[PDB]
């Protein structure tokens, strides 16, 4: 309902999402996307969409 | 017509609500300019808790 | 400058946008 | 003269609705009873042919298309000589008495400047610039020169003549270069970019429109939100996506501009959908773009189909940078194209060296061509590197 909270919702949404990527990006790349969504905890289409945005 | 023609501290409440007009319009320039002029002029008067707190 | 002038035909907007209407109806 | 220029502009090409030319024709007959619009309608039939050119009663005798409402009836025909007596016989005799009585200097200059605005509504352009030249010698300060550059700019705006008008627009700033305030300094550069949009110089002239329309408007010819659609479409057209986040999507004027009217659908619907990398809802916003924005606007319809060729290659180019290899089921089975219909869009872009992409016709695996460490250091260096000896030996081998 609050706009200031919803404005920071997407900010905190990407904040915790980038922190989850730092655990994936720190080791070597070339890992299957199916195993990436299990670490992130979202759908395959949602993980691929948000990761490509960054 | 409200600049030093009627009530001097009344502009503090006028410029305060002016920032809320451009707040929902996503205008930072007019919101920061109206709030800065309201806080700067707020040093010459003291409103009973219903303004300075806002 | 003038190479872009003639190579642009009557296609695209008036045409492709009319195809996007029936494309979403078939999906 | 923006009302008759913007509304009657639909007389060029309108494929959307029939009543669009009919509703806009009401403003033409309404504003002509006050000031004479006759030289504007005479040029409409002399510019584009075999469409609306047959609607004039007397030029050559013809009747065609859908529009019988644009014409000069027996009323305006008799009013043709009535407006000429008031705009010539009445005004020239009052100014002639000023030169005999020797009253003022700049006041006599403003008389010829104000009189020069009537010649734009007459249709004789030889006396239009002649009266402005008489006041040019009487002009001292920059106050009288403000309306001079406006009347000359109307010669290309009212008559749609980009040839002889641009020479007079540049002659004012080139002879005496001052500019005064930065407001007028942008005005001399604004009229320079207007005639360059007719020859379609792309990002050179179009980059100044988004800056001027987001700060100050002349407010005499039109409003702030009426011509704001020109900078909304050209904003994402010229500027790359990298700088759209710090300029377009976040702006003090633009974010407050979308709340004025819903006729933009560019800086809001197209900008947010492009920044979110979602092309599913981005494309249907383009359906109402060309129809309700590009067609009614003057300078935007001068391009029309010229926008998409640059935009259609860019929207997929940004998607190719976010993945090494894409899938055909994403492009063909989801958003903007089918399987067979995809060959028409990206098929003509690649041979033009606009973009590099690979599509699989068997497994349907889209592949992106990445230059990696090559870029312009190796490949593009050879292309533009040959121009060193090409331009040097061109006129250099002939000595003098």
């Amino acid at each position: 309902g609050d706009e200031l909270t919803r404005s920071h919702f997407n900010a905190l949404y990407d904040t915790l999402l980038e922190s989850n990527l730092c655990k994936i990006i720190e080791p070597f790349e070339c890992v299957e996307i199916s195993h990436i969504s299990k670490i992130i905890g979202l759908d395959t289409q949602q993980v691929e969409g948000k990761l490509s945005q960054m | 017509e409200f600049k030093k023609l009627d009530d001097k501290p009344s502009l503090v409440d006028v410029h305060l609500l002016e920032s809320k007009v451009y707040h929902k319009l996503r205008n930072l320039a007019k919101s920061k300019a109206s709030l800065t002029a309201a806080r700067t002029a707020a040093n010459s008067i003291y409103c009973p808790t219903q303004t300075v707190a806002e | 400058e003038n190479w872009d002038d003639v190579e642009v035909d009557d296609d695209f907007t008036n045409e492709l946008k009319a195809e996007l209407d029936r494309y979403k109806r078939e999906n | 003269n923006y009302e008759v220029s913007e509304k009657a502009f639909l007389l060029t090409q309108s494929k959307v609705s029939i009543e669009q030319r009919k509703e806009a024709a009401e403003f033409v007959l309404a504003k002509i009873k006050e000031e004479e619009m006759a030289p504007y309608y005479k040029y409409l039939c002399e510019e584009y042919l075999v469409n609306n050119g047959q609607s004039d009663l007397e030029h050559d005798e013809k009747s065609d298309s859908l529009n019988e409402w644009i014409k000069f009836d027996q009323e305006l025909y008799n009013e043709l000589c009535k407006k000429n007596e008031s705009k010539i016989k009445e005004l020239n005799e009052k100014i002639q008495k000023l030169e005999e009585d020797d009253e003022g200097e700049l006041e006599q200059a403003q008389a010829w400047i104000n009189l020069g605005e009537y010649y734009a509504q007459i249709g004789d352009k030889d006396n239009a610039e002649k009266t402005l030249g008489k006041s040019l010698s009487k002009a001292i300060s920059t106050g009288a020169k403000i309306d001079v550059m406006l009347t000359i700019a109307r010669l290309g705006f009212f008559y749609n003549d980009q040839l002889y008008v641009k020479e007079k627009l540049e002659a004012v700033n080139s002879m005496i270069e001052k500019g005064g305030d930065w407001e007028r300094r942008n005005r001399y550069k604004t009229y320079y970019g207007i005639h360059c949009l007719a020859v379609r110089n792309f990002k050179e002239a179009a980059k100044l429109l988004v800056d001027s329309l987001a700060t100050f408007t002349s407010i005499e010819l039109t409003s702030y939100e009426s011509i704001a659609t020109y900078a909304s479409v050209t904003g994402l057209f010229t500027l790359e996506r990298t700088d759209l986040k710090s300029k377009v999507i976040d702006s003090p004027e633009l974010l407050s501009l979308i709340s004025t009217t819903a006729a933009l659908q560019s800086i809001s619907s197209l900008t947010i959908s492009l920044y979110a990398s979602d092309y599913a809802s981005y494309f249907p916003y383009l359906l109402e773009t060309y129809a309700n924005v590009l067609i009614p606007c003057k300078y935007l319809n001068r391009h029309a189909d010229f926008f998409v060729r640059e935009m259609r290659r860019k929207v997929y180019a940004q998607l190719l940078e976010s993945y090494k290899t894409l899938s055909l089921k994403s492009m063909a089975s989801a958003f903007g194209v089918s399987v067979a219909f995809l060959d028409n869009d990206l098929g003509k872009f690649i041979p033009n060296k606009q973009l590099n992409c690979v599509i699989d016709r068997v497994n349907g695996i889209v592949e992106t061509n990445r230059p990696d460490n090559k870029n312009a250091q190796y490949h593009l260096l050879v292309k533009q590197g040959d121009g060193l000896l090409t331009k040097l030996q061109k006129y250099g081998a002939a000595v003098r």
